[PDB]
Formats: C-alpha cells, sequence, structure tokens
C-alpha cells in the first residue's frame, strides 16, 4: 500500500501539473478549447479533456 | 482656349487631389490587413488573456 | 483637455469576440476598397478629361 498511495499521489500529480503555456489540461478545466483552424468566423473545432487524476 | 487650358490645370490639380486621398487609404488597407492577423490569432484559445490583451 | 485616445475594436476579452471582431475587420476592408475605387474612377475620368481638354 505505500506503493499504491506514492503511485496513485503521482497521476493526480500528472493532472494538475501539466501545463501548456497557462493552461492545466488535465485538471478538468480545459473545456471547450476553440481553435480557429480557418481565416472566417465559424472556422473553429471545440475541445474537451476530462479531469485525468486519480 | 485660355479657358480650356486653365481648365486643364484644374483637373490636374483634381488628380493631385485624388491621388493623395487614395495613396492616403492605400495605407488603411495595409493596417487593416494586419489588424485581420491579430484576430485570427486571437481567436485561438491557446494563448491566455495575458496574450490576448497582449495583442 | 480634448486629447483624444483611440481604442481598437475588442479582442482581448474573449475567443468569441476575437472572431467576431474577424468579420468587422474584414468588412471595414470591403468599405475602404469601395472607397478607393471611387476615387480611382474619378481619377480614370480625370485622365481622359485632360486629353479632350488638351485636344
Amino acid at each position: 500500500q505505500k506503493e499504491m498511495d506514492q503511485l496513485a499521489s503521482e497521476v493526480t500529480r500528472i493532472s494538475t501539473d501539466t501545463e501548456f503555456n497557462t493552461k492545466k489540461l488535465l485538471d478538468g478545466t480545459a473545456q471547450n478549447l476553440t481553435f480557429q483552424i480557418g481565416a472566417n468566423e465559424g472556422q473553429t473545432m471545440s475541445l474537451s479533456i476530462n479531469k485525468m487524476d486519480s | 482656349i485660355r479657358g480650356l487650358d486653365m481648365a486643364s490645370k484644374n483637373a490636374q490639380d483634381g488628380i493631385s487631389l485624388i491621388q493623395t486621398s487614395e495613396g492616403a487609404l492605400n495605407e488603411t488597407h495595409s493596417i487593416l490587413q494586419r489588424m485581420s492577423e491579430l484576430a485570427t490569432q486571437a481567436a485561438n484559445d491557446t494563448n491566455t488573456d495575458s496574450d490576448r490583451s497582449e495583442l | 483637455k480634448d486629447t483624444k485616445v483611440t481604442k481598437g475594436i475588442d479582442i482581448s476579452s474573449s475567443a468569441k469576440a476575437a472572431s467576431s471582431a474577424l468579420t468587422t475587420i474584414k468588412t471595414a476592408i470591403d468599405t475602404v476598397s469601395s472607397e478607393r475605387a471611387k476615387l480611382g474612377a474619378v481619377q480614370n475620368r480625370l485622365e481622359h478629361t485632360i486629353n479632350n481638354l488638351g485636344t
């Protein structure tokens, strides 16, 4: 169980520490990420990464 | 004759007045063109508000 | 007193706002192109008026 709690505490670290730019990706806050792939309005793509912690 | 040769100066003094205006709008086009790149970059959601306000 | 400041269209409040500004900017390019050739049309006419006045 000592390694059980240490592995499960590292899964949580990756979720709260993984950060592109200043955005936490895997903590459930990166939702509705809109990429403007196109030169006009509405030429976007959405994306939602779920919370992936222990 | 002295009217048409003088009215030809007026026509050319209007050509200069018009070249100046469209010469100026030649740059409002470039500014508006650059101003449109700073809205396709600001629309991407990899930017943060610290960087949208930076744009 | 009477100091003017100009503030650009909103692109920093959100990604939706920046996309909204895209049509506003691309329309402004359209109403500048309209003005430029409203002045290029007059200049073309004035070039014909000069040859006819000279003749």
